[PDB]
């Protein structure tokens, strides 16, 4: 089995980056206000990424 | 949170460019500003969302711009159907707050303007009317005259909407006085200002038919 030739990635690197972005000032307040009249909305974070 | 619109009424000829302003007390979060168009007596239609993105099916003559405190809705060239009211809403914070609204009206050439009753007096109170007609510049009927004297708080004004193919029409002014005041005097004069005319018209109101 040639599995020892495989690389080493970081599975949740992208998700952890979004977690760190969510800790910035006003990010949670932005999400809370966006989810006021609906259960599902698109929010643009401080780093320019739009996340459902 | 306060979001006030400017100006109250916009007077522009058809095919001209319209610019409507909407300012806010504080910065609107994420530039979450929407523009709605509302025709007389029906539900608002969404024009702009996100302060710059126009909704589905909206003609590209409607555009939005601005940031922070100040936002602007531009109509590149007004169609006849565009002379309606326009509202701005903020939804970057709770509660969501709208604006007072802005009226866009057809601008045109300046105007073309074209005693007490018995039964009512017999019935007690009386109401003298000072009526006008097809006129454009929004100033119709100003003051009353009861035996060469001005009064306040006993008259009510009520205007119409702009016409379909002449963009005109006029206001009704009703002066209400009880039976003790209608028969106490014998003249009900009136002075109008800037009717697109020369002098106040038909100011003779002798008590009787």
């Amino acid at each position: 089995f040639l599995g020892f030739l495989l690389g080493v990635g970081s599975a949740i690197a992208s998700g952890v980056a979004v977690c760190k972005v969510l800790h910035l000032e006003g990010e949670v307040n932005k999400i809370k206000s966006a989810l006021l009249s609906t259960n599902k909305a698109v929010v643009s974070l401080s780093n320019g990424v739009s996340v459902l | 949170e306060i979001v006030t619109q400017s100006p109250g009424t916009l007077s522009l000829s058809p095919g001209e460019r319209a610019t409507l302003s909407c300012r806010a007390s504080q910065n609107v979060g994420s530039n979450l500003l929407a523009w709605y168009q509302q025709k007389p007596g029906q539900a608002p239609r969404l024009l702009i969302y996100g302060a710059s993105n126009r909704a589905t099916g909206i003609p590209d003559r409607f555009s939005g711009s601005g940031s922070g405190t100040d936002f602007t809705l531009t109509i590149s060239r007004l169609e006849p159907e565009d002379f309606v009211v326009y509202h701005c809403q903020q939804y970057g914070s709770s509660p969501r707050t709208f604006g007072q609204g802005t009226k866009v009206e057809i601008r045109r050439t300046v105007a073309a303007p074209s005693p007490p009753s018995d039964e009512q007096l017999k019935s007690g109170t009386a109401s003298v009317v000072c009526l006008l007609n097809n006129f454009y510049p929004r100033e119709a009927k100003v003051q009353w005259k009861v035996d060469n004297a001005l009064q306040s708080g006993n008259s009510q004004e009520s205007v119409t909407e702009q016409d379909s193919k002449d963009s005109t029409y006029s206001l009704s002014s009703t002066l209400t006085l009880s039976k003790a005041d209608y028969e106490k005097h014998k003249v009900y004069a009136c002075e109008v200002t800037h009717q697109g005319l020369s002098s106040p018209v038909t100011k003779s109101f002798n008590r009787g038919e």
